[PDB]
RNA sequence: CCCGCAGAAGAAGCACCGGCUAACUCCGUGCCAGCAGCCGCGGUAAUACGGAGGGUGCAAGCGUUAAUCGGAAUUACUGGGCGUAAAGCGCACGCAGGCGGUUUGUUAAGUCAGAUGUGAAAUCCCCGGGCUCAACCUGGGAACUGCAUCUGAUACUGGCAAG
RNA sequence: UAGCUAGUAGGUGGGGUAACGGCUCACCUAGGCGACGAUCCCUAGCUGGUCUGAGAGGAUGACCAGCCACACUGGAACUGA
């Protein structure tokens, strides 16, 4: 409040930590994606939903999200992780890429071709 | 790479073969990587399964290396030699580098 | 040795020079003392285009200054009174 | 004459050698308070002259140490 | 030259002995088009009810604001509950910029160019009534003669 | 840097004529205005205190066809210039050359005036110009080159061009097949209909 | 304490027009009389007044236009613990111009709008709305 | 860059449509499969999922993610609080530090005025000019809120003297 | 991180640098810096500016341009303005 105690002590800013503990100036990421489980969500909602326990290349282990209707990943074949953070599962702050590097896009999808690659059909 | 999961139309194996051990190869050249690959699925038996997992162009890498630190394997190549990123990490952690002149003594090896 | 000299300031494919002093040591776009002109050669038949103020430069040749061959035209192209 | 400041004298003896300390009135770019900052400078004398309790006057010179850029001209006064 | 609208309407529940009745209650601005600014909130059971009890409440409690010509005539601030209102005057500049709540009691006074920038609560019921006081509060050069001049 | 789409439909979204309709005949008559803008059109018309901001942007654009990107350089250009901000982003826009093809009636529609100004037809003070939005100042002179001259593209919408309100900021003529660019329009002379106060609010924000 | 009594006298003024008192009582000083003098020179205030000899007593007769009071606000702007300090053009115009600020400049006590004319600034003490 | 030839020929996708937030129905699925930036949707009438139709926004881009600021008066100098929501040391004496009643003289440090030097050019801004326009480029001016010295003013604050 | 400094602070004399100087020696004195943040630790080229912002600020130091430093790591000298 008063000025004189400004002068001693300047006002403080917080650090306003990241969502995403990867970090580096990184947009997206690959991992090595070992073991895929069936976790069941938070309190309100109820069903069973594809996550993976994504090993970074920078050498930190993260559990990321799998989107759009079933997959072929598993063990071996690195995928990209692009991040950003829904709240279902305790504890998930990323997302994986479906139809980059190894990752299988979503079958027979017709609207949102951008999100889950999906490539447009010939007509 | 979805038709082998789900040949099995089962959770898990009918049986106990279910303990496999995996490796990792990288060869300097091209041809020898698909090609001894076919004859090192030739000693593989039901009982013992073995697969090959991200079969290189040449020489080693950090991701290669990272590769078979996430799941425990024997790295070999044809003929390779350690880059100065891939000896740090394979020093590191506990792993094992073994180069072979011949696919003879490597056939044998690995059985 | 200070000496007046043209740098490329303009663009890709439409040169602007910029006649300036700087010492010859220093880069073309680089160090000067300070600016005296600039010449255009696309341009067109107008007013303007080149100029070039002669108590500047003229003051540097009494203090040791050399000339180069296109500041050497320039100055014998708008000669004095013409 | 050179430019001067109205700094105090704070040491005694420092055998053949004194510093000047600085008191002025300057404004904080970002609140706008005034606060009092001292400008310790050491300075260059003859013949072990008076010490503290005294305000002397400066001026800038050739360093004939490592820092100590300064030179004094005239002291007010004698007691504290 | 009535002028009028509704900035939002919100529910609001009683929750009697049997169980709970919802309400509506509106909020309206109106005023001629220079001066004279009014408002008027009410409520009702049902939405056209509460819009209406509030364009008849508008009517009266209606007073003189000073401008010159089509604008504020000096940066003025008012206070009222939790709402904390500044604003500049900005002469016949781009103009009536401005968010929701607050925006219907600008335009509907006459002024084309104040802007508003609302500090505090920025509740549609208390952000109205800190304007007018507002308003209220500020002064006419040529009426201001009494002590200005001699 | 085009619609390329249906025309009418942008008129019938705003529920005001934009005049891409102008052509040969006009005044509508077969219409269907406002009414079913959509399948779902035919819904009640009240719509959001944030949705006629943007109504009144798309108001403006759709009738001169400029896209969001090259209408921001616009208002950025307005918002440095003195004076009135919004009376100064619709004289950018009567500055640019199509729109000045399409008031002396060379063009039947806005469409066509850059569509006729994009074949290099189009001369200005002797020199040619490409670009529909080349801006148009005080004292230049426009016409149309020897080569497309009296064609029954440009001949018919001459004739028709009389039966419209004919602007006194610029000279029709249309005997020797030029025109002249007088002076910058006023505000009671353009606008009207089609509200400033509204557009220039949205970019605030 | 009485540490800032100028701060004192701008208390005074709005103490005494919402309490409706039109004498108001305090003792004076060379700029104490100085400021005041400049609220009759506008006409806020309906005349200064002083009575004393080793005691100094400054009188502020309070003027009453309406019901409501001739002076809006007044705040203590260059204050001991924050002083405030403007050039020629940097002087804050108090509402648009209607109305004056008080401004001690080097040749005396004077308002925003005659300062800028005289050419220089000084410190401003407060805002007279 | 200009002129000629042929012929609408070679060239429109992307997100989103429960509210926030511009823009809605049907069908399939039935706490299953999935969406989600936030509050949340789906357990048999889902404008929130998936597809289709229609629509909206934008355009050789579109969207998502990551990073910075704004919004955030949510570190609040300008411009916020501390009875009961986060927040007044359990209380007091006190050095350094911050601040200081009232009268006169002096000093001119702070402060304020004027002038000189400097604050590179580019950039930003304003009025013009040149690339078919624009981006871009460029003439001149303004500005760079700063700092130092010199010459003045003495109200206020500070130093000093007498009260 | 509250105490940190023996060439450490100052003088005299000699030597040394193109040039002032604990720059480097012998001798003499016991100071120097520091709560207005010394020293230690972590991080980082800095500025003209760019980005955001109504402004004040915040964040940032790509290209363009100035200065400094570095030239496989560490250390040293020669040639020469
Ligand atoms: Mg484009
Ligand atoms: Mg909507
Ligand atoms: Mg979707
Ligand atoms: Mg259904
Ligand atoms: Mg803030
Ligand atoms: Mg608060
Ligand atoms: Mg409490
Ligand atoms: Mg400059
Ligand atoms: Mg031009
Ligand atoms: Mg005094
Ligand atoms: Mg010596
Ligand atoms: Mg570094
Ligand atoms: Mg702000
Ligand atoms: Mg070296
Ligand atoms: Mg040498």
């Amino acid at each position: 409040a008063t000025v004189n105690q400004l002068v001693r002590k300047p006002r403080a800013r917080k650090v306003a930590k990241s969502n995403v503990p990867a970090l580096e100036a990184c947009p997206q990421k690959r991992g090595v994606c070992t073991r895929v489980y069936t976790t069941t969500p938070k309190k309100p909602n109820s069903a069973l939903r594809k996550v993976c326990r994504v090993r970074l290349t920078n050498g930190f282990e993260v559990t990321s999200y799998i989107g759009g209707e079933g997959h072929n990943l598993q063990e071996h074949s690195v995928i990209l992780i692009r991040g950003g953070r829904v709240k279902d599962l305790p504890g998930v702050r990323y997302h994986t890429v479906r139809g980059a590097l190894d990752c299988s896009g979503v079958k027979d999808r017709k609207q949102a071709r951008s999100k889950y690659g999906v490539k447009r059909p010939k007509a | 790479q979805q038709k082998s999961k789900l040949e099995n139309m089962f959770a898990n194996m009918t049986e106990g073969e279910v303990h496999e051990v995996n490796i990792v190869l990288k060869a300097d050249v091209q041809g020898s990587v698909e090609a001894i690959s076919d004859s090192l699925l030739k000693l593989s038996t039901d009982e013992v399964k073995v697969k090959i997992i991200g079969s290189g162009v040449g020489g080693i890498t950090e991701t290669d290396a990272t590769l078979a630190a996430a799941s425990n394997a024997i790295l070999v190549g044809f003929n390779v030699r350690a880059d100065a990123s891939a000896r740090k990490v394979i020093e590191a952690e506990s792993l094992d580098l073994r180069y072979y002149s011949v696919i003879y003594n490597l056939i044998d090896e690995v059985k | 040795m200070v000496t007046i000299r043209l740098a490329r300031h303009g663009a890709k494919k439409r040169p602007f020079y910029q006649v300036v002093v700087a010492d010859s040591r220093n880069a073309r776009n680089g160090r000067f003392i300070e600016r005296v002109g600039f010449f255009n050669p696309i341009a067109s038949e107008k007013e303007e285009g080149t100029r070039l103020d002669l108590d500047r430069i003229a003051h540097w040749v009494g203090q040791g200054a050399t000339i180069s061959d296109r500041v050497a035209a320039l100055i014998k192209e708008v000669n004095k009174a013409a | 004459k050179i430019r001067t400041l109205q700094g105090r004298v704070v040491s005694d003896k420092m055998e053949k050698s004194i510093v000047v300390a600085i008191e002025r009135f300057v404004k904080h770019p970002i609140y706008g308070k005034f606060i009092k900052r001292t400008t310790k400078l050491h300075v260059h004398d003859e013949n072990n002259e008076c010490g503290i309790g005294d305000v002397v006057e400066i001026r800038e010179c050739r360093p004939l140490s490592k820092t100590k850029s300064w030179t004094l001209v005239r002291v007010v006064e004698k007691a504290v | 030259e009535l002028q009028e609208k509704l900035i939002a309407v919100n529910r609001v529940s009683k929750t009697v002995k049997g169980g709970r009745i919802f309400s509506f209650t509106a909020l309206t601005v109106v005023g001629d088009g220079n001066g004279r600014v009014g408002f008027g909130y009410g409520k009702a059971r049902e939405v056209p009810a509460a819009i209406q009890k509030a364009m008849e409440k508008a009517r009266r409690n209606m007073i003189n604001v000073a401008l010159n010509n089509g604008t504020l005539q000096h940066p003025v601030k008012g206070v009222h509950t939790g709402s904390r209102v500044f604003m500049q005057p900005a002469s016949e500049g781009t103009g009536i910029i401005a968010g929701g709540a607050m925006r219907a009691v600008l335009e509907v006074a006459g002024v084309h160019n104040v802007l508003a920038k609302a500090y505090g609560s920025t509740n549609p019921i208390n952000v109205v009534r800190a304007t007018i006081d507002g308003l209220e509060n500020m002064n006419s050069p040529e009426m201001v003669a009494a002590k200005r001049g001699k | 840097a085009r619609y390329l789409g249906p025309k009418l439909k942008l008129s019938r979204r705003e529920g005001t004529d934009l005049f891409l309709k102008s052509g040969v005949r006009a005044i509508d008559t077969k219409c269907k205005i406002e009414q079913a803008p959509g399948q779902h059109g035919a819904r009640k018309p009240r719509l959001s205190d944030y949705g006629v901001q943007l109504r009144e942007k798309q108001k403006v654009r759709r009738i001169y066809g400029v896209l969001e990107r090259q209408f921001r350089n616009y208002y950025k250009e307005a918002a440095r210039l003195k004076g009135n901000t919004g009376e100064n982003l619709l004289a950018l826009l009567e500055g640019r050359l199509d729109n000045v093809v399409y008031r002396m009636g060379f063009g039947a529609t806005r469409a066509e005036a850059r569509q006729l100004v994009s074949h290099k037809a189009i001369m200005v003070n002797g020199r040619v110009v490409n670009i529909a939005s080349y801006q148009v100042s005080p004292n230049d002179v426009v016409s149309i080159r020897e080569k497309a001259k009296k064609q029954s593209r440009v001949k018919a919408a001459l004739e028709l061009a009389e039966q419209r309100e004919k602007p006194t900021w610029l000279e029709v003529d249309a005997g020797k097949m030029e025109g002249t660019f007088k002076r910058k329009p006023e505000r009671s002379d353009l606008s009207a209909d089609i509200n400033e106060h509204l557009i220039v609010e949205l970019y605030s924000k | 304490s009485m540490q800032d009594p100028i701060a004192d006298m701008l208390t005074r003024i709005r103490n005494g027009q919402a309490a409706n008192k039109a004498a108001v009582t305090m003792p004076s000083s060379k700029l104490k009389v100085a400021i005041a003098n400049v609220l009759k020179e506008e006409g806020f205030i309906e005349d200064f007044k002083v009575e004393g000899d080793t005691k100094p007593e400054l009188e502020l007769t309070l003027k009453y236009f309406q019901g409501k009071a001739v002076v809006e606000s007044i705040q203590r702007v260059s204050r001991p613990g924050l002083r405030i300090y403007k050039r020629k053009d940097e002087l804050p115009k108090v509402m648009a111009g209607l109305g004056i600020a008080v401004v001690s400049t080097s040749k005396g006590v004077m308002t925003d709008r005659a300062a800028r004319q005289a050419g220089l600034g000084g410190e401003i003490i407060c805002y007279v709305a």
